[PDB]
């Protein structure tokens, strides 16, 4: 979520030509190749445990 | 047959032994505790720590 | 230990009138000298200004075409007043030799104002209660002969 100076709707790109042009009034700000970074890193599955017979005595 | 306040009430033997289990059960259980926040603890298979610390208070 | 003195200053503060803008918090984005076509009112200041978009962006083109009115292109605002009592927040300007206190009018929030979708909507037309209050105003709303320009002015 980018947001627009001038108005504030957020983010939309356009494939064409890699601009930033809002539904609203035209804003676009065409970033040139600086790399959009998102990486929202998520969780990872870690291992496991073999559910011992350690304890079920008492 | 009847039954009285005599058939309950604990002899000397019980209070010299149910003082020191309240201790000595009491201390570990205080250490338990500790070695969960203040440190590192084990953890059993089934969950994480703050689960398998109360499995092992009781 | 900074004593430092407030000063209960009378240099007129009827004219103070705090302006507020959640909208320009992304780059310490200032309003900008420059811009003029000024329209402010008293009681909801309305504030209808200049805010001329650059051309650095390239062009924008054909859909500010689409816009239909754009008059270079304003960006208007309305003010969304926050009245109530408004004496509570009476601060100026102040060294660290001196203090100036100066009790401020109603402040007053500056979101953008649209009309280009209301009007647009409309526009496709031709092919609340006591809204404006009992005078409808026949005045604030008329008020709008502005001059934002610099000045020293303590
Ligand atoms: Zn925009």
């Amino acid at each position: 979520l980018l947001f627009c100076p001038g108005c504030g709707n957020g983010l939309i790109v356009e494939e064409g030509q890699r601009c930033h042009r809002f539904s609203c009034n035209t804003c676009p700000y065409v970033h040139n190749i600086t790399r959009k970074v998102t990486n929202r890193k998520y969780p990872k599955l870690k291992e496991v445990d073999d559910v011992l017979g350690g304890a079920a005595a008492w | 047959f009847s039954i009285g306040i005599g058939d309950v009430t604990p002899g000397q033997g019980l209070l010299k032994a149910k003082y020191e289990l309240l201790n000595a059960g009491y201390k570990k259980c205080d250490e338990y505790i500790e070695a969960l926040n203040t440190g590192k603890l084990q953890q059993q298979p089934g969950c994480t720590a703050e689960e398998t610390l109360e499995a092992l208070i009781l | 230990v900074q004593e430092i003195d407030v000063y209960l200053a009378k240099s007129l503060a009827e004219k103070l009138y705090l302006f507020q803008y959640p909208v320009r918090p992304a780059s310490m984005t200032y309003d900008d000298i420059p811009h003029l076509s000024a329209k402010i009112k008293p009681k909801q200041q309305k504030v209808e200004l200049e805010m001329a978009i650059d051309t650095l962006n390239p062009n924008y083109c054909r859909s500010k075409g689409e816009q239909i009115a754009l008059n270079m292109d304003k960006q208007t605002f309305c003010s969304s007043q926050t009245t109530s009592n408004t004496s509570r927040y009476a601060a100026a300007l102040y060294r660290q030799g001196e203090l100036h206190l100066t009790p401020l009018h109603g402040i007053l929030q500056l979101r953008p104002s649209f009309s280009y979708l209301d009007k647009a909507d409309a526009k496709h037309r031709e092919r609340r209660r006591v809204q404006s209050y009992e005078f409808l105003q026949k005045k604030h709303a008329e008020e709008p002969w502005v001059h934002l320009h610099y000045y020293g002015l303590r």
